[PDB]
C-alpha cells in the first residue's frame, strides 16, 4: 500500500503534493503543568508533568496501524486520563466554576468519543 | 508506558527528556554542586562521544539529545560542530538553532562566532539570510566580503556570490588578514551551494573542487565528508551527461569494502545509486537500491514531525526524485520497447512531465527532474515521428525549466544554454518563436531595478530577436501568439520610454550606439522619440487587447493597457482616457479583485474628466460582473446626495435592492448629507423608501444611546453649542431641539436607568437655564456633571429596546445580521449565513474617557457576537482604515515576495452608526500584552516594582510634575537624554516576552515559529500605521491572540499624520518600540526579517500612490476632522512623498511644522526629530527618493531612538 | 540509534519494582461510592466487514 502510494505521491508531482500541508494548527494546549506525577523508586520521587504526552498519544490512538499499537496507545491514553480526572478531585483547581483541565477536557473529551 | 515506548519513537523521546528532567531537578535536593558539575562533565563527554561517534541520523534520537541539552543551561556547552552536523543530517535544523542561540545568550570578543557561523548554516539550510546579514553586520562578520556575498546572494546572485567567496578564500591578507577557519568554511560551503544553483557541468566540475589541498579515500577529511554529496552529484551528472570516467564507479568500489561507508550511501544516496546502475545498465540493482530508498524516506518522513513544513517539503522532494526513476525502471521490459512504439511513453511524458513543482521545490529539485526525464527518454531511444515528439517532450522540460526560473526571478541562468536551444528550435517555427517569448521574458525579469540603463543598452537583446518577418509564424499561429508579440513589444516600448523620461541623461543614452538609432526611429528631438515611444507601445497594447478580445488573459491585457494609460494620464497631469476607462470596466466585467481595486481610480477619473465619462457611462447602469463593489459603498452612499453621474446610483440602487442589508448603515451615516440636486433628493427619496423596517432598526439605535451615558451627550452638546455660538440661534436652535428631546423630554423611547432619570432630573433645569437657541454653559455644565456619574443599564437585560428585552426574531420583522461580514466580490451572498438571533445578554461596560461598552450577542445559528460600543466620533474614517487595510493585504496577495514570505495582516470591522454613537467588535481570543507580561513575572513584583518605582523614579523629578515636562523639552539635551533613558531601562526587568512565549511553547521550534509569526505580524503593522501616520499611545493599544501569537493595533484614533500636529502632548514616535520588542530574541540586532518585511513591503507600496490617493480622500476625507481636536491635499502630498520615498526626519518636522509650529521649543523640536546624536542627524544625507533600505534603516535609527531616549510622556510609559 | 532511547526507559521503567507505593493506588480515595465489578476485554480475527445475521 505504502509503495504505490509513494508511486502516486511522485507520479502526480509538486503542485498536487504541495496541498498535503493559515492559523499553523499549533496552539499549546495548556499554559499550566497542572497534570504532573511523582514516579515511585526507593530513594526519590521526581515529579513528571503528564501534559505533553497528551496530544501525541491522541492521534497514535487515532491513527496507527498495528493494531497491537494502537490499542497500546489506547490503553496508555484511557490509563493517562483516568489517571487525570482523580487528580482534580484532590485539590480543587480554581477558576470561574471549576476549570482544573478544562482545555485539556475540550481536547480530549470529543476525540475519546469519536474513537 | 513501556509496552508503548518501544512502540513510537516520538513518546519515547518525550519520556526520556521529561524523566531526566525531573531526576535532574530531584538530585540536586540532596546532592553538593561539586558532584553536580563533576556529573555535567561527564554527560557533556558522554553527549560529545555520542553525537561525535554515530553515523546513523535518527530524527527522534538527536531531538531527543537536543531537548536534553536545552533543558539546562549547565549542558548547554557542548560541541557546537557536532550538534550542527547532526541536526543538518537529520533535518532538526530548529531544535539546534535554539539550543546554540540560548547557549550562546548563556555564554553573554570571545569565540562565539564560531557557535555563530555554524548557527548560519541551519539558516541557509532552511534558506533563511535576512538573519545572515544581521550576523555579519556585527563585530561578529570577521570578513564584510562574505557581507557582500551575502546581499548578492539575497538577490538570487550565484556567479559574483561564487566570485566574492573565491577571491576570500583564495586571498589571506586583509586589513586584519588571516579569517578563521569556519569563516573561509562556510565561503567554500556557499561556493559548493551556488555551483549546484548554477549546475552546469564545467560548474559542478568546480563544484568537485578538485579536492583542494590535496585532500573511501576522499571520504576519509570532515571536510570532505561534507563536501561528499557535492562530489557524487557533480560527478553523477556529468557521467549521466555522458562521461565515462568512472572515477567515481572506482570510488563506490572502494566505499563498498567497509560496511559503514556503503551503509551510509545507501542512508542518503540510494536513488543516484540506482541512476548510475542505470547507467551501468543494472536494472536489478537499482531497482533493489531505489526500493531501499523509498523504504528510508518512508521512514524518515514518519519520523519527523509535521508542523516543521520545509523538511516535509524536503522530504517531498526525496520522495518524489525517488519515484521518477523507480516508474521509469517500472516499465523498461514490460510491453516491448525495440520497435513497439506505444503512445504511452507519449503519454505519460505528458503534462511537462506531470506537475515538473512549479513555482515551489527549488531549483536542485527542478534541474533534477529534468535530467531524470531526459536520460529516461534517452535510454528509452536506445533501447528502441517518435524522435520528434521525444526531442518535444525535452523542450517542454527546458522550458519548464526557464519560465520556473523566470518566476523565480533567478538570474544566474545558463544563457548560453537558452542560445544553444535557440539553435535547436530554428528547426521549426513555432519551437523558435516559443524559446523567442521565453528568451524576452528572461530579459524583461532581469529589468530589475537598473532596467533603465540595463535596457537602454541591451532591448531585450534586439527585443523579439528581431522576428519581425515571422510575426505569429507569419500570423499562422494563434490570435494569442500575436496578442503576446503586441504585449512584449508594447512593454519594450513603454520600458525605453519611461527609462528616457526618468533618466534624461541615462548612461547608455549618451552612448553612440544602434539601439540609440533604432530608438530614435521608432519614436533628434528627444521629446519626439518619446512621443513616439509612447504612441507605439499605446498602439501595441491597444492590439493586444483586441486580440485578447476575440478568441482571464483579456482581462490581463485590459489591466496592461489601462495601467499604462493611467501613468500616461499622471505624467500628463501635474477624450483620450475615454476608451481606456471603457477597457478598465470591460475588464471590470469579469469579476477580479486586481480590476476591482482600482475602481477608486476609475471614480477619480470619472470626476476629474466628466466630458467624456459622462458619454461613455450610459452603457455603465449595471456593469458589475456578479455582484461587488461592497468594500466602497460608503463612497458612494453619501456621494448620492452630491449631484452624482445617475448610473453610479443606478448600481448601488440596485445592490441595496438585492441586498437592503449591509447599506443600512452606510445609508444612515450617509442620511445626513435644485436644478439637479433634486435629481439627487428624489434618489435618496426612492432609497428611503426602498428602505425595510427601519423601526426595529431606530429602536435598536435608540437602545444603545439609551445606554449611553446621558452626561457624555450633555457634555458634547455644551462643546458644540459653545463652537457654534462664537450661524447663531438656527444652528444653535436646531441643537436645542435636539438636546431637548435627549434629556428635556420626561421620557425616552426605551427605559434604563441612569439616563431614564437623568432625563426627568436635568432636562427641564437645563431648559429653564436656557431659552436661548459660554461661561453659564460651563457652569449648567460643571453643575451637570457633578451629579450622580454611575450609568445603570435596566440590569443585565436591555429594556432600553423591547427587542433585546423580548420580541424573538419573527419572519414579519427583517432579521439584522451580524454588521461586517456581507461582502461580495462578483460572488453571490449567501443566505444560511449567520444573523442577529437570540439574547445573550450582558452588559460589560469598561471605564476609559468614553467608558467602551462591551456588549454581548447570540447569532442566528447561536454563535456569540462580541460588539464593543463606542461615544462621539465620525468612525467612517475607521471603516476607510479597515478597507485601506483589506487593499494592502491585497497588495501583499499579488506581491509574489509577499506572497512567498506570506504577508498578511488581521483586521476588524467598524461600524459607526453615528458620529455620535458607534459600534466596533470585539474579538474575545486577543490580549494586552500589560496583563500578559505582568502574569509571567512575579505578581509581587508586579504590584510593587511597578507601583512604586515604575513611574515616579524615571518621568517625573527627572522632568520637574504636568507642565514641568514642556520646560524640560525645553531643556532637554543629549547627555540628560542618554541618562534619563539608561535609567528607564535599568529600572525594568526584560524577557517578559520570552517567559510569555515560552508559557505557551511546548517544543523549541513550535516556539521559533511563534516569535517569527509574531515578529512578521508586528513588523507588518508597524509599516502600516506608520505609512497611515497613526500612532499608538501606549502598550495597551496592542491586543494579541494567543491561538496563534497575532498581535492587532488597536486605538487607531489619530488623525492621518497626526500624532502632535493636534496634539500638546509630543507623539512623535514613529512606531511603538521598547527595550521588549528588542528582546523577542537577543542575540539578533532588529536588523533582519523585519528589515527584510520593510523593505519588501517599501518595494510592493512602490506602485501604490496611483491607487492609495485614489481612495483615502475621495469626499473631503472626513470634513472637520482636522480641526475639532487644515486641507486634505496637504494630506495627500504627504502621504506621495512619503511612498515615493521620504527622509521620515524631514516627515516628522513637516509635521511638527504643520500645527505644532507655534509651540516653545518647537525648533528644539525639529531639531531632535533629525536626531539627538549624529549617528542619527546624519539622515541628511539620505533625502526624498532614497532607497527602500535606506529610508527603513533610517526610520528605524534616527525616528525611534532619540525621542524616546530623552522626550517622552508618562502615559506612553517610555520604559514600555 | 534507533531503539537506544526505547530500550533505556524500557530499563529505568521496568526496574522499578522494589518501591513500596509501585503497587499502591495513587487515589485511595474511590471516586464515589460506586460497585466495580471486574471486566475483561476479548479481541479475535474478526473485523467489520461484510456483516449480516
Amino acid at each position: 500500500i505504502r509503495i504505490r502510494v509513494v508511486q502516486m505521491l511522485g507520479s502526480l508531482g509538486g503542485q498536487i503534493n504541495k496541498n498535503l500541508l493559515m492559523m499553523k494548527s499549533y496552539v499549546a494546549w495548556d499554559r499550566e503543568k497542572r497534570l504532573s506525577f511523582a514516579v515511585p523508586f526507593r530513594e526519590m520521587k521526581p515529579v513528571i508533568f503528564l501534559d505533553v504526552f497528551l496530544p501525541r498519544v491522541t492521534e497514535l490512538a487515532l491513527t496507527a496501524s498495528d493494531r497491537q499499537t494502537k490499542v497500546a496507545a489506547c490503553e496508555l491514553l484511557h490509563s493517562m486520563v483516568m489517571f487525570m480526572l482523580g487528580k482534580a478531585t484532590q485539590m480543587p483547581e480554581g477558576g470561574q466554576g471549576a476549570p482544573p483541565m478544562y482545555q485539556l477536557y475540550k481536547r480530549t473529551f470529543p476525540v475519546l468519543l469519536r474513537l | 508506558l513501556q509496552a508503548v515506548a518501544q512502540r513510537d519513537p516520538i513518546i519515547a523521546k518525550q519520556l526520556f527528556s521529561s524523566l531526566f528532567s525531573g531526576i535532574l531537578k530531584e538530585m540536586d535536593k540532596f546532592k553538593t554542586l561539586s558532584e553536580k558539575n563533576n556529573i555535567t562533565q561527564k554527560l557533556l563527554q558522554d553527549f560529545n562521544r555520542f553525537l561525535n561517534t554515530t553515523f546513523s541520523f535518527f530524527p527522534p534520537f538527536v531531538s531527543c539529545i537536543q531537548d536534553i541539552s536545552c533543558q539546562h543551561a549547565a549542558l548547554l556547552s557542548l560541541d557546537p560542530a557536532a550538534v550542527s552536523a547532526g541536526c543538518l543530517a537529520s533535518l532538526q535544523q530548529p531544535v539546534g538553532i535554539r539550543l546554540l542561540e540560548e547557549a550562546l545568550l548563556r555564554l553573554l570578543l570571545p569565540p562565539d562566532v564560531l557557535r555563530w557561523v555554524e548557527l548560519a548554516k541551519l539558516y541557509r539550510s532552511i534558506g533563511e539570510y535576512d538573519v545572515l546579514r544581521g550576523i555579519f553586520t556585527s563585530e561578529i562578520g570577521t570578513k564584510q566580503i562574505t557581507q557582500s556575498a551575502l546581499l548578492a546572494e539575497a538577490r538570487s546572485d550565484y556567479s559574483e556570490a561564487a566570485k566574492q567567496y573565491d577571491e576570500a578564500l583564495n586571498k589571506q591578507d586583509w586589513v586584519d588578514g588571516e579569517p578563521t577557519e569556519a569563516e573561509k568554511d562556510f565561503w567554500e560551503l556557499a561556493s559548493l551551494d551556488c555551483y549546484n544553483h548554477l549546475a552546469e557541468w564545467k560548474s559542478l566540475e568546480y563544484c568537485s573542487t578538485a579536492s583542494i589541498d590535496s585532500e573511501k579515500i576522499w571520504s576519509e577529511p570532515f571536510y570532505q565528508e561534507t563536501y561528499l554529496p557535492y562530489m557524487i552529484r557533480s560527478k553523477l551528472k556529468l557521467l549521466l551527461q555522458g562521461e565515462a570516467d568512472q572515477s567515481l564507479l572506482t570510488f563506490i568500489d572502494k566505499a563498498m569494502h567497509g560496511e559503514l561507508q556503503k551503509a551510509i550511501l545507501e542512508l542518503h544516496y540510494s536513488q543516484e545509486l540506482s541512476l548510475l546502475y542505470l547507467l551501468q545498465d543494472d536494472v536489478d540493482r537499482a531497482k533493489y537500491y531505489i526500493q531501499n530508498g523509498i523504504q528510508s524516506f518512508m521512514q524518515n518522513y514518519s519520523s519527523i514531525d509535521v508542523l516543521l513544513h520545509q523538511s516535509r517539503l524536503t522530504k517531498l522532494q526525496s520522495v518524489q526524485a525517488l519515484t521518477e526513476i523507480q516508474e521509469f525502471i517500472s516499465f523498461i521490459s514490460k510491453q516491448g520497447n525495440l520497435s513497439s512504439q506505444v503512445p504511452l511513453k507519449r503519454l505519460l511524458n505528458t503534462w511537462t512531465n506531470r506537475y515538473p513543482d512549479a513555482k515551489m521545490d527549488p531549483m536542485n529539485i527542478w534541474d533534477d527532474i529534468i535530467t531524470n526525464r531526459c536520460f529516461f527518454l534517452s535510454k528509452i531511444e536506445e533501447k528502441l515521428d517518435i524522435s520528434s515528439l521525444i526531442r518535444s517532450c525535452k523542450f517542454s522540460m527546458k522550458m519548464k525549466m526557464i519560465d520556473s526560473a523566470r518566476k523565480q526571478n533567478n538570474f544566474s541562468l545558463a544563457m548560453k544554454l537558452l542560445k544553444e536551444l535557440h539553435k535547436e528550435s530554428k528547426t521549426r517555427d513555432d519551437w523558435l518563436v516559443s524559446w523567442v517569448q521565453s528568451y524576452c521574458r528572461l530579459s524583461h525579469c532581469r529589468s530589475r531595478s537598473q532596467g533603465c540603463s540595463e535596457q537602454v543598452l541591451t532591448v531585450l537583446k534586439t527585443v523579439s530577436l528581431l522576428d519581425e518577418n515571422n510575426v505569429s509564424s507569419y500570423l499562422s499561429k494563434n490570435i494569442l501568439a500575436f496578442r503576446d508579440q503586441n504585449i512584449l513589444l508594447g512593454t519594450t516600448y513603454r520600458i525605453i520610454a519611461n527609462a528616457l523620461s526618468s533618466e534624461p541623461a541615462c548612461l547608455a543614452e549618451i552612448e553612440e550606439d544602434k539601439a540609440r538609432r533604432i530608438l530614435e526611429l521608432s519614436g533628434e528631438d528627444s521629446e519626439k522619440v518619446i512621443a513616439g515611444l509612447y504612441q507605439r507601445a499605446f498602439q501595441h497594447l491597444s492590439e493586444a487587447v483586441q486580440a485578447a478580445e476575440e478568441e482571464a488573459g483579456v482581462i490581463d491585457a485590459y489591466m496592461t493597457l489601462a495601467d499604462f494609460c493611467d501613468q500616461q494620464l499622471r505624467k500628463e497631469e501635474e477624450a483620450y482616457p475615454a476608451l481606456v476607462v471603457e477597457k478598465m470596466l470591460k475588464a471590470l466585467k469579469l469579476n477580479s479583485n486586481e480590476a476591482r481595486l482600482k475602481f477608486p481610480r476609475l471614480l477619480q477619473i470619472i470626476e476629474r474628466y466628466p466630458e467624456e465619462t459622462l458619454s461613455l457611462m450610459t452603457k455603465e447602469i449595471s456593469s458589475v460582473p456578479c455582484w461587488q463593489f461592497i468594500s466602497w459603498i460608503s463612497h458612494m452612499v453619501a456621494l448620492l446626495d452630491k449631484d452624482q453621474a445617475v448610473a453610479v446610483q443606478h448600481s448601488v440602487e440596485e445592490i441595496t435592492d438585492n441586498y437592503p442589508q449591509a447599506i443600512v448603515y452606510p445609508f444612515i451615516i450617509s442620511s445626513e448629507s435644485t436644478s439637479t440636486g433634486h435629481k439627487n433628493k428624489e434618489f435618496v427619496a426612492r432609497i428611503k423608501s426602498k428602505l425595510d423596517q427601519g423601526g426595529v432598526i431606530q429602536d435598536f439605535i435608540n437602545a444603545l444611546d439609551q445606554l449611553s451615558n446621558p452626561e457624555l451627550l450633555f457634555k458634547d452638546w455644551s462643546n458644540d453649542v459653545r463652537a457654534e455660538l462664537a450661524v447663531n440661534k438656527k444652528n444653535i436652535e436646531k441643537m436645542y431641539e435636539r438636546m431637548y428631546a435627549a434629556l428635556g423630554d420626561p421620557k425616552a423611547p426605551g427605559l434604563g436607568a441612569f439616563r431614564r432619570k437623568f432625563i426627568q432630573t436635568f432636562g427641564k433645569e437645563f431648559d429653564k437655564h436656557f431659552g436661548k437657541g459660554s461661561d453659564f454653559n460651563d457652569i449648567t455644565n460643571m453643575l451637570l456633571l457633578k451629579m450622580n456619574k454611575d450609568s445603570k443599564p435596566p440590569g443585565n437585560l436591555k429594556e432600553c429596546s423591547p427587542w433585546m428585552s423580548d420580541f424573538k426574531v419573527e419572519f414579519l420583522r427583517n432579521e439584522l445580521e451580524i454588521p461586517g461580514q456581507y461582502d461580495g466580490r462578483g460572488k453571490p451572498l449567501p443566505e444560511y449565513h449567520v444573523r442577529i438571533a437570540g439574547f445573550d445578554e450582558r452588559v460589560t461596560v469598561m471605564a476609559s474617557l468614553r467608558r467602551p461598552k462591551r456588549i454581548i450577542i447570540r447569532g442566528h445559528d447561536e454563535r456569540e457576537h462580541p460588539f464593543l460600543v463606542k461615544g462621539g466620533e465620525d468612525l467612517r474614517q475607521d471603516q476607510r482604515v479597515e478597507q485601506l487595510f483589506q487593499v494592502m493585504n491585497g497588495i501583499l496577495a499579488q506581491d509574489s515576495a509577499c506572497s512567498q514570505r506570506a504577508l498578511q495582516l488581521r483586521t476588524y470591522s467598524v461600524v459607526p452608526m453615528t458620529s455620535r454613537l458607534g459600534l466596533i467588535e470585539w474579538l474575545e481570543n486577543t490580549v494586552t500584552l500589560k496583563d500578559l507580561l505582568l502574569n509571567t513575572m512575579s505578581q509581587e513584583e508586579k504590584a510593587a516594582y511597578l507601583s512604586d518605582p515604575r513611574a515616579p523614579p524615571c518621568e517625573y523629578k527627572d522632568w520637574l510634575d504636568v507642565g514641568a515636562y514642556m520646560l524640560m523639552y525645553k531643556g532637554a539635551n543629549r547627555t540628560e537624554t542618554v541618562t534619563s533613558f539608561r535609567k528607564r531601562e535599568s529600572k525594568v526587568p526584560a524577557d517578559l516576552l520570552k517567559r510569555a512565549f515560552v508559557r505557551m511553547s511546548t517544543s523549541p521550534e513550535a516556539f521559533l515559529a511563534l516569535r517569527s509569526h509574531f515578529a512578521s505580524s508586528h513588523a507588518l503593522i508597524c509599516i502600516s500605521h506608520w505609512i497611515l501616520g497613526i500612532g499608538d499611545r501606549h502598550l495597551n493599544n496592542f491586543m494579541v491572540a494567543m491561538e496563534t501569537g497575532g498581535v492587532i493595533g488597536i486605538d487607531f484614533g489619530h488623525a492621518f499624520g497626526s500624532a502632535t500636529q493636534f496634539l500638546p502632548v509630543p507623539e512623535l514616535m514613529p512606531f511603538r518600540l521598547t527595550r521588549q520588542f528588542i528582546n523577542l530574541m537577543l542575540p539578533m540586532k532588529e536588523t533582519g526579517l523585519m528589515y527584510s518585511i520593510m523593505v519588501h513591503a517599501l518595494r510592493a507600496f512602490r506602485s501604490d500612490p496611483g491607487l492609495l490617493t485614489n481612495t483615502m480622500d475621495v469626499f473631503v476625507k472626513e470634513p472637520s476632522f482636522d480641526w475639532k481636536n487644515w486641507y486634505p491635499r496637504q494630506k495627500i502630498c504627504y502621504a506621495k512623498r512619503k511612498l515615493a520615498g521620504a527622509n521620515p526626519a524631514v516627515i516628522t518636522c513637516d509635521e511638527l511644522l504643520l500645527g505644532h509650529e507655534k509651540a516653545p521649543a518647537f525648533r528644539d523640536y525639529v531639531a531632535v526629530a533629525r536626531g539627538s546624536k549624529d549617528h542619527n542627524i546624519r539622515a541628511q544625507e539620505p533625502e526624498s527618493g532614497l532607497s527602500e533600505e535606506t529610508q527603513v534603516k533610517c526610520l528605524m535609527d534616527q525616528a525611534t531612538d532619540p525621542n524616546i531616549l530623552g522626550r517622552t510622556w508618562e502615559g506612553w510609559e517610555p520604559w514600555m | 540509534e534507533v531503539h537506544f532511547l526505547s530500550l533505556a526507559t524500557n530499563f529505568l521503567l521496568e526496574m522499578t519494582s522494589m518501591s513500596p507505593d509501585y503497587p499502591n493506588p495513587m487515589f485511595e480515595h474511590p471516586l464515589s461510592e460506586c460497585e466495580f465489578q471486574e471486566y475483561t476485554i476479548d479481541s479475535d480475527w474478526r473485523f467489520r466487514s461484510t456483516v449480516l445475521t
